[PDB]
RNA sequence: AGGGGAUCGAAGAUGAUCAGAUACCGUCGUAGUCUUAACCAUAAACUAUGCCGACUAGGGAUCGGGUGGUGUUUUUUUAAUGACCCACUCGGCACCUUACGAGAAAUCAAAGUCUUUGGGUUCUGGGGGGAGUAUGGUCGCAAGGCUGAAACUUAAAGGAAUU
């Protein structure tokens, strides 16, 4: 039976889009169908900035952050616990 | 069987029948 | 496209009655629609309809009382004889006491009972009850 | 509303609806009179001229074509006719 | 329009579409094609005499266990080999 | 309904809604009967005299029950300028 | 009609506009509420306080039409009208359901909270949808303190007023109690103002 | 002892309301099966069949019996009630109570001579419950109730002497076609036959005029 | 676990319902008083009933809690039901004797009740 | 049939894992993936919902055009224009809440206005297999496309939901 009004994901009025590739298992998926998560994490790990600051030339003020957009397939997103299943009532939630 | 594999099997079988057909007709 | 004018008018009237509305904007305009409204007024199934006149087809605004149940059209206009009136009234009416099959005939637009007394028959337009 | 007057609409309702959706079909445009500087030479100009009207006496643009209402020249005065 | 023509002058289209659509009926195809006169062993008859060629025994289908004690009889008119069934208990002794 | 001799057959001649004329069904457990007290001169209600308004279940469910009630109230004189026919 | 002494007096008009009762909601506005009067540049839609008064006195006559003054039931789930219902349930009869309203007081006939009312007065129909839903099943008229955006389903009598404010909710309850008490015959003349302060029906922050 | 809880129960016990017509006319809700039997003492019961319903659990089923019982006298009243119970007799007992609580009246009429007494239905009325539809066309005198034995019995307890019947769908589902037939005889008063067109004053509710004998 | 059973929970609330002062703020003094009040067939059961009661006796001192209903709860709120602000009850006050209104609100005033103080913003 | 041929990569060659693995995983790798000229007429080519027209519960956002508001911002503070705010309108991709109404249900602003059955029109289906197979035509270089059975066999398959 039908599960969602948007059958695959977010595609009403186009018919076809250019597909994208998963970053984990290299699975080919439609760009709309892919689940995208944006990474804003800093270039350094958690903490350890104070160690860097003492050994930092210039008055620090650098603190670079890496920015990356990651596309996950349905199988990989569920397996990596990024996307989890929900109840029917919770399915309609956005 | 899957629809694809069943159709491929009957298509190969049709090819074999037609190859046998070409020998007489 | 728009094929029949009375079919749209009666459908709008039926929809307005189902929505509890006492009015409906009839806008395919016609003379059959006007006559179909007059015969409805004769039995009191509607109130007053006044025809707005532009330089085009036109519009009709009829006030509806809560007495009409269903008015429809019989398309195509079948060539019903004088012996088939009873058959049509036995398939389009709930009971024999009330209900009027509105049919067009060579003497004008009227209902089934008047057709029997005048002993004339024509084409079947629809039914009102 | 189940009981409303579709036969005598208020002024606000008619002014809001499209020209094709009113009780009676009527235009929403108007005719304007524009005069060039100095010479009077009155001429009638449509609201949506679709062209560049010029008074035959003076070769001066009185309005510019526009998808909607025509934009009249700055050195012109308009009056409803 | 319910997917069907509804004009006062459109009767050939309904009549033709009826003709093709009634062919899907099993009874309509069975009667008009006349397969009972071609492939039916009885050839459109209620009874048919024959010659008892041999006595036969077949086993039952699933959920059951019996030997039905059938018989193989060749019809006279058609000359086809047809299996029959002796209904009642202790009735194969009568036939031979 | 009546038979030939004129005595009234059929039982519990049903009520009708005061906004859209429609028979209120026996099991139509959505129709209420609005009662309005009558004032007289001194500004005090007179017990026993009511202005009976009936609304069917369909009108109440639509949300037009409020619109209908003011129309009947204004028509009968209960209210003065809360309704406008030429909306 | 009425003896024409029930018209909106300037004293009552001053009180009603002092609590910002006329101040309605933004562009959100149901088509079933034609009481709106123009619109402020900010976006707040102004409610005609005049139409509220005729609807308020109409509700008072409906409440006064009840013979026994206990079938009247006032329900409120929002915390901004809990005290107003309690005072309304002690001055003009009626039973209070201030606070939680259990699902079944009107339908379940063996519960300890089972009552058989003839009129229900809710404060916020959106916040009291359960009370309205049950009142539909048992044929009871509903009177609600509704706004322009509030739903009007199963609501027979509407009281156009502001529900997003303690001041407006308390004032409407105070005015409703004043009108119904005069109609009953306990508040003598209709011209003398009531001897209790309108802030009594108000709800304190603690 | 009854000790009624509802206002209607107190009124009927005291003898104020003496006819079921007033409750039907005013659409007063009632959930007390004393009220129905007291006002309608000739009230009979007829059970069609008992069909067990099984729910699967960790160890074995939980077989319960479902019974359909019709309650209605043959002069204009009928009611239907379905209830499930562990014991078949208990389901029948509960079914009688529900069918008593769901008693509905009938608008009889004529195929037509305006001569005798209402035998058939006034108009054509149908009801749908799931996929089954039951059409009740008026029939001439002496035709009888031509229908399935189950719905014929239900219509015979409803007071109808003659009627025509049509059914569409999986009519073998007895519960669905009984409820669909029940809706059909429930919409007879819904139809607005032109005889009931004259305006009439709205009767005041009996509870309003008898509020003294209410509560306490 | 030390989760109390509903039997001792409901009875303890009922004890405080009608006996505010009897249950003292100490365990030992009112532990025997609970026995004198309620028919308890177990020494262990009345020990736990008094323990929860004493603990509830301590909590109510800090402030009101849920499900108290101790015949004295209304005493404060029936006394605390007459705030009735002396003068400034959000009427004819909080301003310089004039009500601050807007232009559209003024048109509402000029409808029927124009005789009022207005302050158009 | 030419040009092009870097990555990926039907076949194939090896590395493993495995009882077996010419499968999943790893490394190479031809045809192919790109383009020119000519064919192939297929898909879960799906919104599994044909096209045209009329009516029917509300709410917001958004795309394109238009209208009005001394509205805001912008250049020369202030004209225009442009970009925004508010209100309205027409056509859209759509969406949120309800269920008058429909449906077997899942669900649907149509899948509603169908036993109160009729706005106009086209195509397809009559239990599951055999079977989209066999043969006969027809198109194509081929692979394959269109039309398309019968004999025989079975009492079940199938759809939506509940525990």
């Amino acid at each position: 039976p039908k599960k969602r009004a948007s059958n695959g994901r977010n595609k009403k009025g186009r018919g076809h889009v250019k597909p994208v590739r998963c970053v984990n298992c290299s699975k080919s998926i439609p760009k709309d169908k892919a689940i995208k998560r944006m990474a804003i994490r800093n270039i350094v790990e958690a903490a350890a900035v104070r160690d860097l600051s003492e050994a930092s030339v210039y008055p620090e003020y650098a603190l670079p952050k890496t920015y990356n957009k990651l596309h996950y397939c349905v199988s990989c997103a569920i397996h990596a616990r990024i996307v989890r299943v929900r109840s029917r009532e919770d399915r309609k939630n956005r | 069987m899957r629809a694809k594999w069943r159709k491929k099997r009957t298509r190969r079988l049709k090819r074999k029948r037609r190859k046998v057909r070409a020998r007489s007709k | 496209t728009r094929s029949s004018v009375l079919a749209d008018a009666l459908n709008a009237i039926n929809n307005a009655e189902k929505t509890g509305k006492r009015q409906v904007l009839i806008r395919p305009s016609s003379k059959v629609i006007i006559k179909f409204l007059q015969v409805m007024q004769k039995h009191g199934y509607i109130g007053e309809f006044e025809y707005i006149d532009d330089h085009r087809s036109g519009k009709i605004v009829v006030q509806l009382n809560g007495r009409l149940n269903k008015c429809g059209v019989i398309s195509p206009r079948f060539n019903v004889k004088i012996g088939d009136i009873e058959k049509w009234t036995a398939n389009l009416l709930p009971a024999r006491q009330f209900g009027y099959v509105i049919l067009t005939t060579s003497a004008g637009i009227m209902d089934h009972e008047e057709a029997r007394r005048k002993h004339v028959s024509g084409k079947i337009l629809g039914f009102v009850y | 509303v189940l009981v409303q007057d579709l036969l005598h609409p208020t002024a606000a309702s008619e002014a809001r609806k499209h020209k094709l959706k009113t009780l009676v079909q009527g235009p929403r445009s108007y005719f304007l009179d524009v005069k060039c500087p100095g010479c009077l030479n009155i001429t009638t100009v449509f609201s949506h001229a679709q062209t560049a009207v010029t008074c035959e006496s003076c070769s001066t643009i009185l309005c510019t074509p526009t998808g909607g209402k025509a934009k009249l020249s700055e050195g012109t005065s308009f009056r409803r006719k | 329009g319910k997917g069907k023509p509804r004009g006062l002058n459109s009767a050939r289209k309904l009549r033709v579409h009826r003709r093709n659509n009634r062919w899907a009926e099993n009874n309509y195809k069975k009667r008009l094609l006349g397969t009972a006169f071609k492939s039916s062993p009885f050839g459109g008859s209620s009874h048919a005499k024959g010659i008892v060629l041999e006595k036969l025994g077949i086993e039952s289908k699933q959920p059951n266990s019996a030997i039905r004690k059938c018989v193989r009889v060749q019809l006279i008119k058609n000359g086809k080999k047809v299996t029959a069934f002796v209904p009642n208990d202790g009735c194969l002794n009568f036939v031979d | 309904m009546e038979n030939d001799k004129g005595q009234l057959v059929e039982l519990y001649v049903p009520r009708k809604c005061s906004a859209t004329n429609r028979i209120i069904k026996a099991d139509d457990h959505a129709s209420v009967q609005i009662n309005v007290a009558k004032v007289d001169e001194e500004g005090r209600a007179i017990p026993g005299e009511y202005v009976t308004y009936a609304l069917s279940g369909y009108v109440r469910s639509r949300g037009e029950s409020d619109d209908s009630l003011n129309r009947l109230a204004q028509n009968d004189g209960l209210l003065k300028n809360v309704w406008s026919y030429s909306r | 009609s009425l003896p024409a002494t029930f018209d909106l007096t300037p004293e009552d008009a001053q009180l009603l506009l002092a609590a910002n009762t006329h101040l309605g909601a933004r562009n959100v506005q149901v088509h079933q509420e034609p009481y709106v009067f123009n619109a402020r540049p900010d976006g707040v839609h102004v409610i005609n306080v005049g139409k509220t008064w005729e609807k308020l006195v109409l509700a008072a006559r409906i409440i006064a039409a009840i013979p026994n003054p206990e079938d009247v039931v006032a329900i409120s789930s929002r915390t901004f009208g809990q005290r107003a219902v309690l005072k309304f349930a002690a001055h003009t009869g009626a039973t209070p359901i201030a606070g939680r309203f259990t699902p079944g007081s009107f339908t379940n006939y063996i519960t300890r909270s089972f009552k058989e009312p003839r009129l229900v007065i809710v404060t916020d129909p959106r916040s009291d949808a359960q009370a309205i839903k049950e009142a539909s099943y048992v044929n009871i008229p509903v009177i609600a303190l509704t706004d322009l955006d509030s739903p009007s389903e199963f609501v027979d009598v509407a009281i156009p007023c502001n529900n997003r404010g303690k001041h407006s909710i308390g004032l409407i309850w105070y005015l409703l109690a004043r009108e119904v008490l005069r109609l009953r015959g306990a508040l003598v003349d209709r011209t003398q103002p009531w001897s209790i302060m309108p802030d009594l029906y108000f709800y304190r922050d603690p | 002892g009854w000790v009624p809880v509802t206002k209607l129960g107190r009124l009927v016990k005291a003898g104020k309301i003496t006819t079921i017509e007033e409750i039907f006319l005013h659409s007063l809700p009632v959930k007390e099966f004393q009220i129905i039997d007291t006002l309608l003492p000739g009230l009979q019961d007829e059970v069609m069949n008992i069909k067990p319903v099984q729910k699967q659990t960790r160890a074995g089923q939980r077989t319960r019996f479902k019974a359909v019982v019709v309650v209605g006298d043959s002069n204009g009243h009928v009611g239907l009630g379905i209830k499930t119970a562990k014991e078949v007799a208990g389901a029948i007992r509960a079914g009688i109570i529900i069918a008593k609580l769901s008693v509905i009246p009938i608008r009889r009429g004529y195929w037509g001579t305006n001569l005798g007494q209402p035998h058939s239905l006034a108009t054509k009325t149908t009801g749908k419950c799931g996929s089954v539809t039951v059409r009740l066309i008026p029939a001439p005198r002496g035709s009888g109730i031509v229908a399935s034995p189950a719905v014929k019995k239900l219509l015979q307890l409803a007071g109808v002497e003659d009627v025509y019947t049509q059914s569409n769908g999986k009519t073998r589902t007895l519960e669905n076609t009984l409820k669909a037939a029940f809706v059909a005889i429930g919409n007879t008063y819904g139809f607005l036959t032109p005889n009931l067109w004259a305006e009439q004053p709205l009767p005041v509710s009996p509870l309003d005029i008898y509020s003294d004998e209410a509560s306490a | 676990g030390r989760v109390r059973t509903k039997t001792v929970k409901r009875a303890s609330k009922a004890l405080i319902e009608r006996y505010y002062p009897k249950l003292t703020l100490d365990f030992q003094t009112n532990k025997r008083l609970c026995d004198e009040i309620a028919t308890i067939q177990s020494k262990r059961l009345r020990n736990k009933i008094a323990g929860y009661t004493t603990h509830l006796m301590k909590r109510i001192q800090k402030g009101p809690v849920r499900g108290i209903s101790f015949k004295l709860q209304e005493e404060e709120r029936e006394r605390k039901d007459q705030y009735v602000p002396e003068v400034s009850a959000l009427d004819l006050s909080r301003s310089n004797g004039v009500l601050n209104v807007d232009n559209q609100t003024s048109d509402l005033v000029k409808s029927l009740g124009l005789k009022l103080p207005l302050s158009v913003i």
